[PDB]
């Protein structure tokens, strides 16, 4: 049923538009804050010399 | 190397790529076709004639959602592998990217069905413009000929009004019509036939052809229909890559 | 978000010219080939038309052909369809349907009963 | 071919007989 | 009538839109405006696994980091060991039209399907010492597009009929139906804790569902056209996304909008496959052009090409130590980078 | 050759000294003497006269000038004169060198065509082996074949350059105006005897792997597909060890009846049918597919296909393209005297000095797939 479904969409909408919402901002801030914690860490982005290196 | 679990490993896989080896050969030996068609065209009738040419084990079953439908025949000793779509959503722009190689693709189309030709003619145009099947070739069939003979000849039909371009048409003089044929048979036969021709036509450069056919209703030939579109194909592909063609 | 509205259809006596105008919005309109896919009562979705990405390659189905003229202004972002002497067959819901991929001369599953980047079609009656 | 062959021959003939006689 | 509803969903739509503006104050690009650049990203083929006879449709790297499964579409399932190139397992499919593999966390099983719309789990610990179907899952009516265990019991499967669906592999039944998308399915990605689940469909949309509950939490949409990829972000709080339009995007949840977007003027070519690095910063995504790129996640600009293969690549992983990035394509040939 | 020159020096200096030895001298009083002089027999004259003595006939140039004769005088006494009072005798022996459709047109402008194409050709199939194996994405068994084929090539344009290079350190060890090793050179174990076999070995290989090309091509057009280690197992097999099969018997059969000098001089017309026929055969085949691919070809342009002018534009194209590969060209061309002998001498040598290049350049570098395989190397080069 095409009224059903409009329905349906309409309390699945009602569902998702009342959620909490942080800015922007500190989205990317904890973005950033994650990706310097653990850039040592990364073979791909540093990579780490011929000797730990198991595809050598 | 180390001997032990590295003498384990490359042995091992040495026994795997020894059965690959063995499974490649039947694997280049075969030709995959992709059967497709509308639920008026009758992919189920032709696929019923070629199938005799050839815990449970014959599960004769299958499932109620299956997807896709397996029908292997032998022609000459060449082993055909058919495959048909089956409970596949009204979408196909996902799931046929996959047969980007394929031997043939196989369309049949109602022919005696005006109502609903430019819907074939419309996928057609989309199979073959398509940038995965850009080099697959098509074997197309016109299916239930009778039907369409049935049609014209009985009147009441007035073709000319979906296409108007039927008044302005005049038999191809390489027409091979059978003895007894009523001309304007052969004109729609020929008509419609042009029509698939003058997409093909157009764009495809020279990596791909079509191949039509009227199979009407009894033609237990299609099988060799397709076993020798298969073998120019394949002997085109052959000589494109010596550049002898 | 890709979104489509179309408008212009009302009821019009045979042998009238009805204009039909599609607002796109969410993707670049330059980049895709538009369609014009009627449903009639009763039957299912069939196409009508296609327009290229720069308005050169036009097509039309048998129906229509000489009748219809479909248009694109990528400035605008719309899409226009004229039908001159309309019959009582060409009444149906019409639809402002597009490529679902750019760059790309295939139109696939533009007819599909459930496609996504289709319109939500306007009445025609004749 | 026999360009070679039979130019080294007239040479070695030409030269053994010159040389010695 | 439906006239009402519409403009009850336009008007939610509309609140929706509005929330989302008000929330962006400012974009990913000013805030890591001042950040140093990672540079040029090289790589090299460090292995090359060759086996495969038709187009490699997916793959998948073990927990151990060393070996991986791949799908090809001559009806073959191969796993290697990745650090010796030395074929493991080589499991002959029922069906050849696969288009999905998945490896569990415990390394016991794999998983397969594709146009069957049946997905098979295979037992890799036999006491017979060969491989057997160990389950077949039946009930999707579309061809399966991806899987992922969540453990030795539960798998998520997506298909192309507009649902996904969390089975139990014991009794295999449909445990829970997670329906809402509007077109095929094509990519899911599990949260590193293992309770939400993003998949991204060709309706142009992704959906942020929850496995132990079944309801989709947030719509995200932004894309162009159909998505074919689909990455969580190591922290679970961001995902990218890949689609037809030659360009990805990286969204976030708590924001609930899109942060980033990565396309380029040259870039032509629909995405793939989208994964992420081992610290997030890097983005690997796969091209119909028969190339990878990498871009930094946190700037939008490419950082490295990884070129290679003579197909189109159609599958795309890091290791989960980040040691290496394998890609299989269309070429029949995988590659393991570094 | 000068290999046969020499056997029939060594002939008539046989007989020559036979007849020395064999035949008693009158024993006359003031009579010229007999002697040896490597050039002409001179046994003893009439006295009191001038005898004519018949120029030597051994060389292969007096064939050319009629029967000469040198006038020689006896004298009364027996005693001989030197020329400058210190040695030669005096004179007739000169009488002898004339020297005479030309040594220079007609042969050297062949020798250096001959040579140059042949270092090119030799060149371009090292380069188009080159290539072949060093990508790894034309790996395919049509390559390996092609791979075989420019090795076949290649050993022949190196047999031809062995035995040109033999033959110029030979005249140069002569031109020291000493250390005669030819003779030596003639014991057919190690100077003679190998380098013809290998040069007789190279060329059936060549005109065997020719075939196994050819047969390739037809049996990838016609028939259907067999296993791949199967067909290259039996392709390098009948192309690389064929040729031996009729090679050893020639090598060992004229071994024992027609020995002579490393088996240069075939006095027997039949004896030359061990090595010619098999070649023969491998050629004829050649012509036969030849033909059926070409037919097969034109199948294709005049099926469904758009006609138009193509069917004659791109099939010339088509079968220029298969000559050099099945080295059809033996069978067109293979009567000869003066500008007929030029214009065979020259056609014929030239194609078959430079049918290693036209088959590199059309088969390893107007390509399609090497020439991708180049762009997209390229391609990976420029952005490092």
């Amino acid at each position: 049923a095409s009224i059903a479904q409009a329905r349906k969409l309409v309390e699945q909408l009602k569902m998702e538009a009342n959620i909490d919402r942080i800015k922007v901002s500190k989205a990317a801030a904890d973005l950033m804050a994650y990706c310097e914690a653990h850039a040592k860490e990364d073979p791909l982005l540093t990579p780490v010399p011929a000797s730990e290196n198991p595809f050598r | 190397t180390l001997s032990a679990e590295d003498k384990a490993a490359v042995e091992r896989s040495k026994m795997i790529e020894k059965q690959l080896q063995k499974d490649k050969q039947v694997y280049r030996a075969t030709h995959r076709l992709l059967l497709l068609g509308a639920d008026n065209s009758g992919k189920s009738t032709i696929v019923k004639q070629m199938r005799i040419y050839h815990q449970q084990d014959v599960l004769r079953t299958r499932v109620k959602t299956s997807g896709i439908f397996e029908t292997k025949f032998q022609v000459d000793k060449v082993n055909f592998h058919m495959f048909d779509v089956g409970a596949q959503r009204d979408e196909r722009r996902k799931w046929i990217q996959c047969f980007n190689d394929v031997t043939a693709i196989i369309f049949v189309v109602d022919s005696s069905d005006y109502n609903r030709l430019q819907e074939a003619l419309n996928d057609f145009k989309s199979i073959w413009n398509n940038r995965w099947l850009r080099t697959i070739s098509v074997i197309l069939f016109l299916n239930k000929q009778d039907l369409l003979a049935e049609k014209v000849l009985a009147g009441k039909s007035k073709i000319e009004d979906y296409f108007p371009e039927f008044a302005r048409y005049t038999t191809p003089e390489d027409a091979t019509p059978e003895p007894g044929e009523d001309p304007r048979v052969t004109r729609a036969k020929y008509f419609i036939r042009d029509e698939f021709l003058r997409i093909s036509t157009a764009s495809g450069d020279g990596r791909h052809y079509c191949y039509p056919h009227f199979t009407c209703s009894v033609d237990t030939e299609n099988a060799r229909r397709i076993f020798n579109d298969c073998r120019d194909i394949i002997q085109r592909m052959h000589l494109r890559q010596y550049e002898l063609l | 978000q890709v979104q489509l509205q179309e408008s212009g259809g009302g009821l019009v006596q045979p042998g009238g010219s009805l204009r039909l105008s599609c607002a796109a919005s969410g993707f670049t309109f330059s980049n895709y080939k538009m369609n014009w896919v009627r449903q009639a009562p009763g039957k299912g979705l069939e196409w009508v038309s296609d327009i290229s990405q720069s308005g050169a390659s036009i097509s039309y189905t048998g129906s229509v052909k000489g009748r219809f003229t479909i248009s694109r202004d990528n400035a605008k972002n719309t899409l226009y369809l004229q039908m001159n002497s309309l019959k009582p067959e060409d009444t149906a819901v019409y639809y402002c349907a597009r490529c679902p991929a750019p760059f790309t001369r295939d139109c696939f599953d533009v007819t599909s009963t459930t496609y996504a980047y289709r319109g939500q079609g306007t009445q025609v009656t004749v | 071919e026999g360009t070679f062959t039979s130019d080294v021959s007239s040479y070695l003939e030409g030269q053994a007989a010159k040389e010695f006689i | 009538e439906l006239d009402q509803l519409r403009q009850e969903a336009e008007q939610l739509k509309n609140q929706i839109r509005d929330a989302r503006k008000a929330c962006a104050d400012a974009t990913l690009s000013q805030i890591t405006n001042n950040i140093d650049p990672v540079g040029r990203i090289q790589m090299r083929t460090r292995r090359t696994l060759r086996g495969h006879l038709a187009k490699i449709y997916a793959m998948h790297w073990g927990t151990d980091s060393r070996l991986l499964v791949s799908a090809s579409q001559d009806g073959k399932l191969i796993i290697w060991d990745s650090y010796t190139t030395n074929k493991v397992h080589a499991i002959p499919l029922r069906s050849s039209w696969v288009m999905t593999c998945a490896y569990a966390p415990s390394g016991n099983y794999v998983a397969c399907g594709g146009l069957d719309n049946i997905c098979s789990i295979y037992n890799l610990k036999t006491r017979e010492g060969n491989v057997r179907v160990s389950r077949e899952l039946a009930g999707h009516t579309g061809y399966l597009s991806c899987c992922r265990f969540l453990d030795d019991n539960q798998i998520v499967t997506s298909s192309g009929d507009t649902t996904c669906a969390l089975w139990d592999i014991e009794t295999g039944q449909q445990t829970t139906t997670f329906t809402g998308h509007t077109g095929d399915v094509m990519s899911l990605s599990l949260a590193p804790d293992t309770r939400l689940f993003v998949s991204g469909a060709c309706d142009a949309s992704a959906k942020l569902w929850d496995v132990r509950e079944g309801m989709c939490r947030q719509t995200f949409t932004g894309h162009e056209s159909d998505i074919n990829a689909i990455c969580f972000f190591p922290n679970g709080n961001a995902f990218a996304t890949g689609s037809d339009d030659a360009t990805c995007r990286l969204f976030d949840l708590r924001a609930d909008q899109e942060l980033m977007t990565y396309s380029h003027d040259n870039i032509i070519c629909g995405i793939t496959s989208v994964s992420f690095s081992k610290s997030g910063r890097l983005l690997l995504a796969g091209y119909d052009d028969f190339n990878c790129n990498v871009w930094d996640a946190l700037k939008a600009d490419r950082a490295g090409v990884l070129a290679g293969h003579d197909n189109r690549v159609s599958c795309l992983g890091v290791t989960d130590d980040g040691m290496a990035v394998a890609t299989g394509s269309w070429d029949s040939f995988l590659k393991i980078w570094n | 050759s000068l290999w046969e020159t020499v056997q029939k020096w060594r002939e008539y200096r046989r007989q020559c000294q036979r007849s020395l030895t064999e035949d008693p001298p009158p024993a006359t009083d003031l009579f010229c003497n007999r002697t040896f002089d490597e050039y002409a027999c001179w046994p003893d004259g009439e006295p009191g006269s001038f005898v004519n003595v018949s120029c030597p006939w051994y060389l292969p140039w007096a064939s050319s000038v009629p029967q000469g004769h040198v006038y020689r005088f006896c004298t009364a006494e027996g005693l001989w004169l030197q020329k400058d009072n210190s040695s030669l005798p005096w004179r007739d022996l000169s009488e002898c060198e004339e020297s005479k459709s030309s040594p220079e047109e007609q042969l050297l402008f062949l020798y250096i065509i001959y040579t140059v194409g042949y270092a090119l050709s030799f060149s371009a199939l090292v380069i188009a082996s080159a290539i072949l194996l060093g990508f790894r994405h034309l790996h395919c068994t049509r390559n390996y074949i092609h791979l075989n084929l420019f090795a076949s090539f290649i050993l022949r344009a190196l047999s031809v350059f062995i035995k040109d290079a033999a033959l110029k350190w030979m005249y140069s060890t002569a031109a020291q105006q000493h250390q005669w090793d030819g003779l030596l050179s003639y014991q057919d174990s190690l100077s003679c005897r190998l380098v013809f076999l290998l040069m007789q070995y190279c060329v059936a290989a060549n005109y065997y792997w020719l075939l196994v090309e050819g047969v390739y091509l037809y049996t990838l057009l016609a028939f259907s597909v067999l296993s791949e280690q199967w067909i290259f197992r039996l392709y390098v097999s009948i192309g690389w060890g064929v040729p031996l099969l009729f090679v050893v018997p020639w090598g060992i059969v004229k071994y024992l009846y027609e020995d002579e000098g490393c088996w240069t001089r075939n006095s027997n017309m039949n004896y030359w049918l061990i090595i010619r026929l098999p070649i023969l055969f491998a050629i004829g085949v050649n012509f036969l597919i030849f033909v059926r691919v070409i037919c097969i070809v034109v199948s294709k342009l005049k099926a469904n296909l758009m006609c138009k002018t193509d069917i004659k534009c791109r099939l010339a194209k088509s079968t220029l393209t298969l000559i050099p590969l099945l080295g059809t060209h033996e069978v067109i061309f293979a009567h000869a005297r003066g500008t007929l002998r030029f214009i065979k001498l020259f056609t014929e040598l030239s194609f078959t000095s430079f049918q290693g290049l036209m088959v590199a350049i059309l088969y390893c570098f107007v390509n399609n797939e090497v020439q991708l395989e180049f762009r997209k190397s390229w391609e990976r080069w420029r952005l490092e």
